[PDB]
C-alpha cells in the first residue's frame, strides 16, 4: 500500500488538478 | 394521485428532467420516448436529450448513428441528440499541468515522457465523472435549448455527479467570477422544483423497496424534488389466466406493487406493461409514450 499510496497521491493530485479545467 | 405525467407537460418552466434508477429496467427507452412527446406537442422551441451513461445506448434504440456532438434526427428537426464521452477531452487537451504534478510527486518523494505514456492509454479511475461534468458545464452555459433530459448511469454514480458543484464552490470560495457565477447559478436551478425534477424507475421485485427508500432520502438531503416514479416490465395476467407462468408471477408482482402504492402515495405513480417484441424506432416509441398519459386497462382495474 505504499507505493499504492503514491498512486493514490498520484492519483489524488489529477483530482485536484483537473478542478483548475473549470 | 392521478397516474400519468400530464402535469409534467403543462409546466413549461421546467429547464431540467432526470431518469434514474437501477441497471435493466427502462432508463433510456422511457427517456429517449419523453422527449419525443414533448417535441411533437411544442413545435415553436427546440429541445435536447444527453447520456451520461458509458454504456450508450440511444442510438441503439432510435436505429440511428450518433456522436459526441450534437445531432439532429431525420425523423423530426424540433429533437437533438448527443453522447459525452472521455475520449474527446483527454483527446483535446493532448500536459502543463500534469507534467508539474509528477514534480509535485518526485518532491515528496526526495524528501521521504515516461509518465506521458500512461496518459495515452488513459485508465484513470473517475475520469469518466470528471471530464463529464464540463463536458456539460459547456453546453449548460449555452441558452439556445428550452429543456434538458438526461439517461444517467446507476445510482450509485449519479448522485455522486449531482455533488460535485457543492464541493466545488466550497474549496474555491476557500482558497480564493464568471466561473463562480456559473456554478453556483447552476446548483441554485438543480434545487428549485419549479425548474428541476428528478424521476425514478425500478420493477415489482424486492429489491425496488430498499433502493428506493435509499434514493429519496439522498435526493431529500440536497433539496431535490421527486415528484412520480414508473414502474416497467408488468403482466396483465390474472389468477382466471389458463397459463401457470403468466399467472405465478402475476401473484408475485401484486405484492410489491400495493406496498409502493401505499408508502409512496403521496406520488403520481405510473404502470407501464409488457410489450410482444423489443423497443426499437419511432414507430414503437410513440406507442411506448401513451401509456404514460393516458393510464393503460389492465384486468383488475375498474
Ligand atoms: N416495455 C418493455 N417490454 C419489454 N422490453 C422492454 C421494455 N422497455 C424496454 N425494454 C427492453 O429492456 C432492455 C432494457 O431497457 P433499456 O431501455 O435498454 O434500458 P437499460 O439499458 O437502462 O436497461 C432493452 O432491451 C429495452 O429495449
Ligand atoms: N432464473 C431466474 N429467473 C428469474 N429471476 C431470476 C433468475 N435468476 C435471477 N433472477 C433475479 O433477477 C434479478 C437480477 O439477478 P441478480 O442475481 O439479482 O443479479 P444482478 O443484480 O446482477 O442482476 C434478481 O431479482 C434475481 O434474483
Ligand atoms: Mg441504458
Ligand atoms: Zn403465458
Amino acid at each position: 500500500q505504499k507505493y499504492l499510496l503514491v498512486f493514490w497521491i498520484a492519483l489524488i493530485l489529477l483530482i485536484i488538478g483537473i478542478y483548475y479545467v473549470l | 394521485m392521478l397516474p400519468s405525467l400530464h402535469d409534467i407537460l403543462d409546466q413549461h418552466t421546467y429547464k431540467w428532467i432526470f431518469f434514474g434508477g437501477k441497471g435493466g429496467v427502462g432508463k433510456t427507452t422511457t427517456s429517449s420516448s419523453f422527449s419525443v412527446l414533448m417535441a411533437e406537442t411544442r413545435p415553436n422551441e427546440k429541445f435536447l436529450l444527453l447520456s451520461t451513461d458509458p454504456a450508450h445506448n440511444i442510438s441503439d434504440a432510435f436505429d440511428q448513428k450518433f456522436g459526441k456532438a450534437p445531432t439532429q434526427v431525420s425523423g423530426i428537426p424540433n429533437l437533438y441528440a448527443m453522447e459525452v464521452d472521455a475520449s474527446n477531452e483527454m483527446k483535446s487537451a493532448v500536459x502543463x499541468x500534469x507534467x508539474x504534478x509528477x514534480x509535485x510527486x518526485x518532491x515528496x518523494x526526495x524528501x521521504x515522457t515516461c509518465a506521458s505514456s500512461f496518459i495515452k492509454d488513459g485508465t484513470f479511475p473517475g475520469m469518466d465523472e470528471m471530464w463529464s461534468f464540463i463536458n456539460l458545464i459547456k453546453l449548460i452555459d449555452t441558452n439556445e435549448y428550452s429543456t434538458v433530459i438526461f439517461d444517467t448511469a446507476p445510482t450509485g454514480h449519479t448522485l455522486r455527479f449531482l455533488e460535485l458543484p457543492e464541493t466545488v464552490n466550497k474549496v474555491l470560495e476557500i482558497f480564493t467570477y464568471p466561473k463562480i457565477d456559473v456554478v453556483k447559478r447552476i446548483s441554485a436551478e438543480f434545487r428549485d422544483p419549479s425548474l428541476c425534477t428528478f424521476v425514478g424507475v425500478c420493477i415489482p421485485e424486492f429489491l425496488s423497496l430498499y433502493e428506493t427508500e435509499r434514493l429519496v432520502q439522498r435526493l431529500a438531503v440536497l433539496d431535490m424534488d421527486c415528484h412520480a416514479i414508473v414502474i416497467n416490465f408488468v403482466l396483465d395476467a390474472n389468477a382466471a389466466t389458463p397459463c401457470s407462468m403468466c399467472r405465478s408471477r402475476a401473484r408475485m408482482q401484486n405484492k410489491y406493487i400495493d406496498q409502493i402504492n401505499e408508502l409512496y402515495d403521496d406520488f403520481n405513480i405510473v404502470l407501464s406493461p409488457l410489450r410482444h417484441d423489443e423497443v426499437r424506432g419511432i414507430a414503437n416509441l410513440r406507442d411506448y409514450a401513451e401509456t404514460l398519459i393516458k393510464p393503460y386497462r389492465f384486468c383488475w382495474s375498474a
